[PDB]
């Protein structure tokens, strides 16, 4: 079996030129409510703050791709829209390779504005953050911008931006296998 | 029945940041509404799902005397399809699972009463004086050890147009006003308008025990990260959340007895009520009511020489066969005897699994403790003692 | 693997944690040394099988154990009964625990156990065995596997090399196997060669033991899980008992005897049709009518024994035939009730209690 | 005709799988190495919080040493002494002599823990490295029990090593002993 | 005895993890307690025996040049009697050698203050506020990127029951503090008020320098495990330790240089002082202590124009005979001529036994480095430049 | 060895001792007795070698004149005595770069004292034996035996060897000290009356002994394998007192061995046979000197001082005017320098060293 998915939010990505495409998301918009609706919210740009103009800065090779950051581009920040924090739901789901995203937290009830992504399968990261979606297309995009060159701190030399994040909507919840992105 | 509270309050701060006080009054005003929105929801339900599905025991079921095999799997079907019918209607009933949880800072803020800081100060901007003063004191009665709200109360009231009708609080639970106003009217000898209120006091306690015992059959909470290796059986589990759920119910007779504006939770809440009513009623004159409530008194404290001489004299100077006609209210027997099968079954439970536990009551006999605890509770009072005489010490050295 | 073994007497001297012993067997196969990885997997086999036989003992002094019953002023509260109640049997199960060899050692995780009740150890196991020259017991241990996974591939061409050599062609036998399985194999053989008493005795002795490996194996699911999900009370205590009660409702097709490569559909209700007919047979229907019932209880729609209690009822009044004496026996009447409640209380479960966000492609 | 002095005993009891096995009866050299001493005691009562009650021995090398004592995680990479979770070395005063003398081990410079040894063979090239803490009074046949124990290839036994008691014992004047073997 | 600093730290972090503030504000006001206890225990033990026996030669012995054997064994033994004297009194008088030692993360966690943060929050939650600001300020200073207690500390200052007079440290030692507050007094031109404070942070500048010099002789420090092949001889073994010694006496004039807030240490510490309070005196109506000020920073640079025009100004002035009549200070006399000799002490055995030396001062004339290091550093000056030049060249042509 | 000398050694010959050692023992072990022979007595030339080379270097550097010292450094005692220190350390490092000795690679201590102990001279004796090396043999095994006299087949060897006549005639000492032949050259002039040649024998005693004394005494100032971390002070006087501890033994080694028991008191028992020569050549003015160095040296005797009282009673006779009477210089400064390494060492033993190893 498989969950279902109801919202699709896109990003439109640019290695500060010559743009490398766009990432497409589906989020499960009925196995995990409070996470989805404040990820749509942030992206559409509907409260004022936005994901508009972020900064992956973590581009780890083979772990992950995070971002999200908006109000500084150090890494050690974000506020979402149910005041600054809020708890996790459920983790009903686990990482299952590459194209898991999850939800990056600095301890217990600690969600942000954080992304996650995967590019191998990890298993020790099962049961501590919450999962709400999974890449649908354009993962040939991540894994040509999960090679760029870093220094020894991971935030890259050429700056990532999010020209475009807005959100499309699907008139059918249609469920998904559980494989990879 | 409306949005998360702490999303509209997140609105109204990030409004009032930048000068929008339309927008923060009316989002303070949507989330105070929610909360209790919420709160009245949850409350409801629960009470008709556990009257809709009652706890139909069937002590007529003896199992068997020669069969021993399937006589479990019947009764313990039986139990847990009750149990299902009860998860049922919940679920169905309770709606949305999202808006019923929110962050613990949040209910920080939301006992801090801090939308009333924000409400007065934007009330005060749009010129609505009244519903100025309304916050600005319920804040003040919230949090007592702010001169700056006492000055800020002060200007408002140098202003005209202020009323004292108008010092209302809004916050409070009635149980705890009217037991206030009435040992106020009281202790300057009017015991004639002293009785209602403490009358209103003692309905109005009863109802919001029965609010509260239905209000803590919540999630249950880890050790932080050591759910990942819990590995209970499915009769662990349940004994375990029901013994958390009891500690909830019982350590619920302790919140109902603190008011903000004092430091320490009353001692001896309730019989100190049934005491003034006594005293109350002998200095009116109705003696009837008097003896009635000293002898409900004595139900609890069996050993008070005080108040044996007292209800002596009332019955000296009355009729015998009246007083002896007279005995205990009924609902105080009802509370002190599930308080004390409560206890009882709490006190096993920490005796053999291990969970702890600190009475909340002093009316407790020694019967229902085992002997084997008093030990460890003198044991850590010692230690309590030590502590605050080291410190005291400590402070002494820093001089 | 099964011959020295002894649940009430298990030699103190292989008595080890069961993933210690099951990971030395497995990196002593990987190395190449046979014999003590035979050894090995034969011990970590029989230390599985003392644990679940421990947890099914463990778990039947607890409910099957009477209790007291408390004065009025508790009686009147029932809320506080039935967790009483619960409390006294969860210290009871605590207690029992502590006192078994099998429980005081280092317990192990879900996965070991998952794979072991997958009878995935026999795998190495033949292997092991033509290692060793044991063919006989290698070509068991193939069968034993494919057996319970009929759908494998490398497993079959593997036996079908073991069938083809020369020597190993009566030797087919199962070593995860029952009483009830073999005696059930006596009593038809038995009733197929026209001899009636022993086929009597064989089911009146396999009646008893099917039930109470049934009751067993019921009140042994009552395990623990993972937690994903943080609910309510009511919504956590009524949430666990779904995926008992799936457990419990797979766990009457496992215990079916496979014959021939084919299962044997309606176990109890043959059973008690084989029982029946013997009776008949001797001209003693003083116990036939019963059986009969029971069948016609496990069974509703027939058409032969219908009419054959057509014929009994015209002629009740000449044997001396009460009408109590035609009532089903107790057993059968609560292994029925049982399995109706429990397929019931599923059906009303997958309504109302499970979610709605799952779909299959 | 001149050895350290005892100052405390500290006393273990031991299961090797399900049967009991005796006693093992520490003597520690207080005056030579005390603060490594203290930490060992105050670990071994486990007033503390936390001891070595219920830990196991997670390495046993045939003819070389028997080594445990780390009871936060089992596997041979936890340990928090009662001084923080390291502490440095005071001084190599002593050496290892052969069977029965109990040393502390580090996994590096200056970072003691709580995982000892109990050495069963002359030890020379260990000198100078491990600050030698104590030695084995009585009880030596329960230490040569467990040394033969079926290992795995770790050298993790096989069947569980368990200090299932642990204790210490108050010596009212210090006695010296020798610095030989056993 | 004076327990341990590390074992009270550790249980107060155990204690705070558990959730006992009590416990762990008194397990962290003891431990910061006691270090500074066994700093001044060390300090007055070694600073006292080492000034009961002097080190005086004996006048009554004399080289011998007949016999050349016996006299150097004489000498030796005489010596090192003294030595095994100071010795046995440092021994005697210290007591346990154990509880002066502790790990590197815990100096380089007490170097960060992490107790006053673990007090802060315990005070804040005992409701104790005054001491949970004083703790919040003294945090605040000692880490200048802390955000988050900017914040608490505005929260705190906004909150009840604090003042802006409480504001304390509790950790810098006063020779810094009074020469900032000196120098921010003179910045907003308060010369009035500008000299005092200056004259008591030299004056607790010098006792700080003769207190924190006699803290310096500490264990020797082997790299790795080079001490199992450590075969140094006894005259040998002497030479080297007490270079070691010297040289981190010498390190000493730069770490009362610097502060926590300060990225970079002060560039020429004292005669700064003696500058800003020539200026001072000058603005104020000193003559005769602005023309003392100057001469003693005369003596310390022989080539600064502004001094020398500013002493020649004053000359002007005052008469030649004031001018002529005042000299320099002693103290200054004693500090440069101390560090002069044990400045070429330590360039020679830099020079013969390569044991490198960076000065950590910019007023030592050139004359005391021997010719090798000044061919070096001519050799390095010249490739710099050298390397200087290149790079402009290189720039040149990009453009 | 007369086969060398310490400005005649070889060139090849300047080889590491391990090396020299090892292949030695592996000769040894293959029987090839002359190899393994002359391998051992090179290496006992290279710690004879060893030992000289490290004396001359500790013995010049510490009886160098000090030059004059600065003016300034008057006030500040501690710099001057710590880099008077630092320059007597620097002399010694270039000292003993400038000898060959120590440019080849520095054995083990346990190699030296191996080496103490004699231990290669078992295995030359019984490479002698096998070899039949009989006088050789004999000489080895009567060096080895003052150091474990009760060697039960050292016994047996050596009543075997004695067996046969002459056995006399080999037995030896192969590193026999200068001093102490000169002292048996004496005691032979002394028993034969012959007083004028035992005169020159005492004064080429004196100062041969005063030297090896000397020398064996400031050559004790080695290395020391690091226990524990201490403090600065401490540190130095666990050192020192280790080095005194070493120190104060070289009396008792240095004492001639006559007759399988040590003489006792060798420097004031020649100075009691020297005052008896004089008294016999009736030379009374330089055998005044001699009973004064006798009282320093020995206090407790009574006939010494009744002896005294007898000189005494008509001291103006003979026409000494008490400058016979002043001790001589040597014998005051060994006395000075023994009671100051007793006394030092007893307070050091009371009050500094650590008590924390017991009796039994
Ligand atoms: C006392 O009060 C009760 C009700 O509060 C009333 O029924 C009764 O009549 C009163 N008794 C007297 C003597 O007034
Ligand atoms: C378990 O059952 C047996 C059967 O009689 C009984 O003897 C024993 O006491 C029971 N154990 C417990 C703990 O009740
Ligand atoms: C079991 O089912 C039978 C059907 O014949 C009926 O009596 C009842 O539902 C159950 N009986 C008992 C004794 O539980
Ligand atoms: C200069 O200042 C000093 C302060 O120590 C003061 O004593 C003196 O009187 C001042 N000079 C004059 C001329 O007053
Ligand atoms: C010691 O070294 C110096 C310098 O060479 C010199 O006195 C002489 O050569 C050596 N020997 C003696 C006895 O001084
Ligand atoms: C030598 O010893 C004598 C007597 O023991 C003593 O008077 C003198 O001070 C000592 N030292 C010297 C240099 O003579």
């Amino acid at each position: 079996k498989g969950p279902k998915v109801t919202v699709k939010v896109y990003f439109d990505l640019r290695i500060g030129d010559e743009d490398v495409g766009r990432v497409i998301f589906g989020l499960f918009g009925k196995t995990v409510p409070k996470t989805v609706d404040n990820f749509v919210a942030l992206a559409t740009g509907e409260k004022g703050f936005g994901y508009k103009n972020s900064k992956f800065h973590r581009v780890i090779k083979d772990f992950m791709i995070q971002g999200g950051d908006f109000t500084r581009g150090d890494g050690t920040g974000g506020k979402s829209i149910y005041g600054e924090r809020f708890p996790d739901e459920n983790f009903k789901l686990k990482h299952y390779g590459p194209g898991w995203v999850s939800m990056a937290n600095a301890g217990k009830d600690t969600n942000g504005s954080q992304f996650f992504i995967t590019t191998v399968k990890t298993a020790w990261l099962d049961g501590k953050h919450v999962v709400f979606g999974k890449v649908l297309e354009g993962m040939e995009v991540v894994r040509k911008v999960e090679s760029t060159k870093t220094d020894s701190r991971d935030k890259p030399l050429k700056d990532v931006i999010i020209a475009d994040c807005g959100k499309i909507e699907v008139e059918k919840p249609f469920a998904i296998a559980k494989e990879a992105a | 029945g409306m949005v998360t509270p702490d999303l509209l309050f997140a609105e109204g701060t990030a409004a009032y940041a930048r000068g929008d006080w339309p927008g923060v009054v009316l989002s303070m005003e949507r989330a105070l509404r929610s909360r209790a929105a919420l709160r009245a929801l949850r409350l409801r339900c629960r009470t008709q799902c556990a009257a809709d599905f009652p706890w139909e025991l069937d002590p007529d079921w003896s199992p068997s005397p020669a069969q021993a095999s399937g006589a479990a799997a019947l009764r313990d079907l039986s139990f847990f399809g009750g149990l299902l019918r009860r998860a049922a209607c919940l679920r169905r009933c309770l709606g949305p699972p999202a808006a019923h949880s929110l962050s613990e800072e949040m209910e920080l803020e939301f006992r801090k009463r801090s939308p009333y800081n924000y409400l007065q100060v934007a009330y005060f901007k749009i010129n609505k004086l009244e519903k100025a003063v309304a916050a600005a004191h319920t804040f003040f009665v919230g949090n007592p050890e702010h001169m700056e709200m006492q000055q800020n109360l002060d200007y408002y009231q140098t202003m005209s147009g202020v009323k004292e009708a108008d010092f209302k609080d809004l916050e409070t639970q009635p149980h705890m006003q009217e037991f206030r106003l009435g040992v106020r009217l009281y202790s300057e000898e009017q015991p004639q308008e002293a009785v209602p209120h403490l009358e209103a006091a003692l309905q109005e306690y009863f109802v919001a025990y029965e609010e509260c015992r239905a209000l803590c059959e919540g999630p249950y909470d880890y050790d932080g990260y050591n759910y990942l290796e819990y590995n209970a059986d499915l009769f662990q589990a349940i004994t375990d959340h029901y013994i958390q759920v009891l500690n909830c119910k019982q350590n619920c007779v302790t919140e109902l007895a603190s008011h903000p504006s004092r430091e320490k939770p009353f001692e001896d809440f309730l019989p100190s009520h049934y005491n003034y009513l006594q005293f109350a009623y002998y200095n009116i004159g109705n003696y009837t009511q008097a003896v009635e409530c000293a002898k409900t008194y004595l139900l609890f404290f069996p050993n008070d020489e005080v108040m044996n001489q007292n209800l002596a004299y009332y019955a000296a100077m009355l009729g015998e066969e009246h007083t002896r006609s007279i005995g205990p209210r009924e609902s105080a027997k009802e509370y002190r005897q599930r308080s004390l099968l409560e206890k009882e079954l709490l006190f096993f439970a920490y005796d053999v699994f291990g969970i702890p536990f600190v009475d909340p009551d002093s009316w407790t006999p020694e019967e229902v403790i085992p002997k084997r605890l008093q030990e460890k509770q003198k044991s850590e009072r010692e230690t309590a003692v030590r502590i605050s005489q080291e410190i005291g010490n400590l402070m002494k050295e820093i001089e | 693997q099964y011959e020295r073994y002894s649940f009430r007497s298990f030699p103190r001297d292989e008595l080890m944690p069961l993933e210690s012993a099951y990971r030395h067997a497995l990196d002593k196969y990987s190395g190449e040394h046979w014999a003590e990885s035979v050894g090995y997997l034969e011990i970590s086999l029989r230390l599985h099988r003392l644990l679940r036989d421990s947890e099914a003992f463990c778990h039947r002094n607890c409910s099957a154990a009477p209790q007291p019953e408390p004065a009025a002023g508790l009686a009147s509260y029932p809320e506080l009964r039935l967790f009483g109640g619960l409390l006294r049997r969860a210290h009871c199960l605590k207690r029992c625990k502590q006192g078994l060899p099998a429980f005081r050692q280092s317990q192990p995780s879900r996965e070991v156990l998952a794979d072991f009740q997958r009878r995935e150890p026999y795998k190495f196991l033949q292997f092991a065995y033509f290692k060793a020259n044991n063919l006989p017991k290698a070509i068991a241990a193939a069968h034993t596997f494919l057996l319970k996974h009929p759908d494998d591939e490398m497993m079959k061409r593997n036996m079908a090399y073991y069938k083809s050599l020369p020597g190993a062609e009566d030797y087919i036998k199962d070593l995860e196997t029952k009483s009830y399985e073999s005696l059930f194999i006596r009593a038809v053989r038995a009733y197929n060669g026209e001899n009636w008493r022993t086929s009597i005795t064989d089911m009146e002795l396999a009646l008893p033991d099917f039930f109470k490996a049934f009751y067993e194996c019921l009140a042994a699911c009552e395990g623990s899980r993972e937690i994903k999900d943080f609910k309510d009370f009511y919504l956590s205590i009524a949430d666990h008992y779904v995926e008992v009660l799936e457990c419990k409702i797979q766990c009457e097709e496992n215990l079916t005897p496979v014959i021939g490569g084919y299962p044997v559909e309606k176990f109890v209700a043959t059973m008690y049709h084989y029982l029946q007919f013997a009776y008949y047979k001797l001209n003693d229907l003083k116990n036939a009518a019963p059986c009969a019932v029971s069948y016609l209880l496990f069974d509703q729609n027939d058409k032969v024994m219908q009419q054959n209690l057509v014929y009994y009822q015209y002629h009740r009044d000449t044997w001396g035939l009460s009408d109590e004496h035609f009532q089903p026996r107790p057993e059968a009447v609560q292994f029925f009730n049982v399995t109706t409640l429990q397929k019931e209380l599923y059906d009303f479960a997958k309504e109302n209690i499970m979610d709605d966000d799952e779909g299959e492609v």
